[PDB]
């Protein structure tokens, strides 16, 4: 299709590519848009498989809730929230970490990496914990990112992910979608780093956007859908294992995301 | 009638003459804040409705930075008037000048200017009123002390004091400073005079605060030899009561040495005397905001601490 082409900046995601190249090919129209929506949508998730782009692409859809000039306005406004989504979260999450604090990281996530350089902005001194991710190669990536901001940083193996548990202060990763229970959905190395921490009793802290909102409610590992496993490369963690999630409407706790996953609409 | 007191800001010793020939010892840095400031706070939380600033040397410096500090504000319940003279040269002149002005009424506070105090008196004042109502203006003195054992690193040789008081009613009869003595001595008159308790304490950190009283100048004005307060009481009891008071749980001491200033120093950090403390910034002060950390670590704005840096204990 046309997301591929917009995949030159690294620094936004795919979900956000979808959200925008939706946008774009909005105005090329020539009631019946909401099929056509919808097998646009369809057809930008058969490239890429991610509960976060479906989420999104639903999300975008429902403002609908000639006469189109007020349907375009809304994109590019979306956009713009989403984009200051990012910022918001950062300086939301930037304030629980203290000076000497150990951070683990399971994989690369650009809104962990932009909350730490939010905290290392506010004059923070702390060493960052990094899984290697032998899936695919991020966590190193990760490191290299981070390598830059004179922030001390090491990457361990996925397999040593329970024995620097205990040099831990608190663990902070990304979600690909939020389940209505509380639960997150991430990759696959999350479900059993989250049992270390809670066996540790370490705080367990996650940051997402509002636009990752996805309406499912799994019970245990195979209750995901099949069609966003893909060696899975995602998996699911139980809301109980969580202590506070960071978002764009606010610090959430797992068992108050359902009231605004309920008054999202989606 | 409401409440006043004397604040001598100039000190007559030379103690601390390596420095001073650029700064007075009340402007003295202790914890970023001064030792008059100090002083001022303790005697606004005391109770004190007006004080008495007594200026000698370098009365300059003292005034105007003064004016600068929260206590001259309109907005205050303690007011502060400064006095200039210098021809000042003791205590005894001073005393002296406010007996001459008629500038005290009743009962006041004298106090020096490198004080550090969280003391509320509303106890020691109450009974030592009561007890000059009882007996018609016999005690003029009602001095305080504070219990602590000889060996604190905050009692030094050169302001370690024996004196020897009545269990039953508190009122000193001995005065005298151990500055290089070994085996000291006690004159048979109480022994022989009085009974019921002639104990002897040598348990009490010198505050240097006492309540006086309105006759306490006239009687310093009477006889022209008198220079600081330890000859006076020293003199009185030698024919007028002095009394005393002991302290707990609270703290109070006098800058003098430079041992005594290190010693006052570490307690302040410590929070030895709260709520006077560095993070609680009483001197209402934009450029003195700190935050308190774990350890008793100190922080202020912009503090840009480096990578690698240990702060192993209480550092402001």
């Amino acid at each position: 299709y046309f997301k591929s082409q917009m995949k030159e900046d690294p620094d936004m995601a795919s979900a956000v590519a979808a959200i925008r190249t939706l946008l774009e090919f909005l105005k090329r129209d020539k009631q019946g848009l909401r099929a056509n929506l919808t097998s646009a949508i369809e057809t930008l998730c058969g490239v890429d498989s991610s509960v976060a782009v479906s989420s999104g692409g639903e999300l975008f859809l429902r403002f609908i809730s000639k006469c189109k000039k007020i349907m375009i306005e809304r994109g590019e406004l979306f956009l713009r929230r989403i984009s200051l989504s990012r910022n918001k979260i950062a300086d939301l999450c930037h304030t629980f970490i203290k000076d000497g604090a150990t951070i683990l990281t399971h994989a690369y996530s650009r809104v962990v990496l932009r909350v730490l350089e939010a905290a290392v902005a506010a004059k923070k001194r702390f060493s960052v914990y990094v899984t290697e991710s032998q899936p695919d190669l991020s966590g190193k990536k990760m490191a290299k990112a981070l390598c830059h901001l004179n922030v001390p940083v090491t990457v361990v193996l996925d397999a040593a992910v329970g024995y620097i548990m205990e040099k831990a202060d608190l663990v902070i990763v990304g979600a690909e979608g939020v389940v209505e229970n509380g639960g997150i959905i991430n990759k696959i190395g999350t479900n059993q780093m989250a049992v270390c921490a809670k066996a540790q009793n370490k705080p367990f802290y996650v940051v997402a956007e509002s636009f990752k909102f996805v309406r499912l409610f799994p019970l245990n590992q195979q209750d995901v859908p099949d069609k966003f496993k893909y060696h899975p490369w995602v998996d699911y963690t139980a809301p109980s294992l969580i202590t506070l999630l960071f978002t764009d409407l606010g610090v959430l706790t797992p068992s108050a995301v359902s009231d605004e996953l309920i008054k999202l609409y989606l | 009638p409401p409440l006043q007191a004397v604040l001598v800001a100039d000190s007559f010793d030379r103690r601390f003459f390596p420095i001073s020939k650029d700064q007075p010892r009340v402007l003295l840095p202790l914890a970023n804040v001064a030792l008059i400031d100090y002083t001022l706070e303790f005697l606004t939380a005391t109770g004190v409705q007006e004080t008495f600033v007594f200026c000698c040397w370098k009365a300059a410096q003292i005034k105007e930075h003064l004016l600068k500090s929260k206590w001259c504000r309109p907005t205050s319940l303690n007011v502060v008037r400064i006095i200039t003279s210098e021809l000042y040269r003791s205590l005894g002149d001073v005393l002296r000048d406010v007996d001459a002005k008629a500038l005290v009424r009743s009962d006041f506070l004298l106090v020096y200017g490198d004080v550090i105090s969280n003391i509320n008196i509303t106890r020691a004042l109450e009974e030592h009123r009561l007890r000059r109502k009882l007996e018609k203006n016999v005690s003029v003195m009602t001095m305080i002390f504070k219990e602590s054992s000889p060996s604190h690193p905050t009692r030094c040789h050169e302001d370690n004091v024996v004196v020897a008081v009545d269990s039953t009613t508190n009122r000193v009869l001995h005065f005298q400073k151990t500055q290089g003595l070994r085996r000291f001595a006690f004159p048979l008159s109480l022994f022989q005079g009085s009974s019921d308790g002639v104990e002897v304490r040598y348990d009490l950190l010198d505050c240097h605060i006492s309540i006086c009283s309105p006759q306490v100048a006239q009687l310093f004005t009477d006889n022209f030899d008198y220079q600081t307060r330890d000859d006076f009481v020293r003199g009185l009891l030698v024919n007028n009561q002095i009394h005393m008071h002991v302290t707990a749980k609270e703290y109070g001491a006098r800058v003098s040495n430079l041992h005594m200033y290190s010693a006052v120093c570490a307690d302040v950090i410590r929070r030895w005397v709260y709520p006077l403390t560095p993070e609680a910034n009483f001197t209402d002060s934009t450029t003195q905001s700190c935050t308190h950390s774990r350890h008793n670590i100190y922080r202020g704005p912009e503090v840009s601490l480096g990578h690698g840096s240990i702060l192993e204990e209480n550092v402001l």
